[PDB]
């Protein structure tokens, strides 16, 4: 996906 | 080349176990003779077992593993290994993105059981 | 030859998973740096996952699998397979008796994780 | 997935050997660090050893096998197997047509030597 | 465990090829249905092909590889690997001494041919 996305994972 | 397709001995019990290493939820479908026999789903970045089950290879012995993430088919890699001419492993890795670690779902098929 | 000994990349997390297929209780010991780092025990003739864990291969990368039944060491077979030059399996089978199915404890090591 | 690419230990002598099983003339190219280091060719339906050579994996350890028939790249399958944690095989199959026997050129890489 | 024994499909032609990496002269015997069907002999420390032949696995499919040096059997390691559910390798390494490189004679069996 996009890594950790700064605290909101995969969607 | 086709990957994730294995010819087992017919009418043989086998184990199938799936691990997850991805931020995406993995969906693992196991087909026997082209019909869905098991489906696993789960999410882990720490190799958690998201499914394990004993199945029968049936009259055809044809077993196929498919992996998808939210409807996107994952690219598969696979091989079969036989130790001391008796112990069989059918191994599958899969990739849901572009980092090419091929561990996003890992599927291990083993036989004989018992 | 020696079996059940694997050189992993140093300081690398890996999964280790044990299956049982025997009337005897299996004891699976996983050694890192020559010290037991995980132990699983159980009896199953139906491929139960008697244990799965994530371990660190440590500074030497040396991982060893040992199997015994009530203190009696089982005979081991093993190999390592690498798919698409990135996905590693270290595979172990073991025999506690006379029928040579070598599935009495089956151990699968996989890396990388995550 | 990418096939026919292997990371060997750097600066290591290895054997590479090619077999042919096809009505088409096979051309096998072995690249080390992305530069051609050996080329084999032949035509046999009976497993002729169309070439064998000792090479050095060089500073990168990168070895790649490519197969073509009359200028058309064949589809590749590959894996690496390690026995008793010491003996290494890198294996390649290739398909030039429609029957998917994947033996049209077969390449075996082995190390260590000596 | 028993090593160097493989169950091939019955009455199937297969290739067998042997390489040497030892100061000692290697003798490789290939048995089909418990009778010697091919014998290779040679000495190399540079992975020379000491023999290659096409054999028929016969009614039982049982193929056995034996290696000896100076009249003493070597210790064997072996496994079978299957790529894309079609391409088979039966792999043998052997050790005639104490350094445990298990390459002293290396034997590759491959099928299908043609
Ligand atoms: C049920 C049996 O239990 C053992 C021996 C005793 O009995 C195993 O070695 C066999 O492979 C089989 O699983
Ligand atoms: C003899 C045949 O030659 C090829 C096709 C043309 O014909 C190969 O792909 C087949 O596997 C087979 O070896
Ligand atoms: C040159 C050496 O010859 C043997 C023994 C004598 O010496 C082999 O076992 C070694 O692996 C090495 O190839
Ligand atoms: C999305 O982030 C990519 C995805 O999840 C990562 C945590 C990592 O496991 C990667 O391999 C996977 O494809
Ligand atoms: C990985 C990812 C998929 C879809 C949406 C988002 C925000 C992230
Ligand atoms: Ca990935
Ligand atoms: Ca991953
Ligand atoms: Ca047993
Ligand atoms: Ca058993
Ligand atoms: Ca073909
Ligand atoms: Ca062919
Ligand atoms: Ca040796
Ligand atoms: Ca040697």
């Amino acid at each position: 996906x996009w890594x950790k996305x700064k605290x909101k994972x995969w969607x | 080349a086709t990957q994730g397709v294995f010819t087992l001995p017919a009418n043989t019990r086998f184990g199938v176990t799936a691990f997850a290493n991805s931020s995406g939820t993995q969906t693992v479908n196991v087909l026997v003779n082209n019909e869905t026999a098991a489906t696993f789903s789960g999410q882990s970045t720490n190799n958690a077992v998201i499914g394990t089950q004993v199945l029968n290879s049936g009259s055809s012995g044809k077993v196929q593993v498919q992996v998808s993430v939210n409807g996107r088919p994952s690219d598969l890699v696979s091989a079969q290994v036989i130790l001391t001419n008796e112990l069989n492993f059918a191994l599958v890795g899969s990739e849901d993105g572009t980092d090419n670690d091929y561990n996003d779902a890992v599927v291990v098929i083993n036989w004989p059981l018992g």
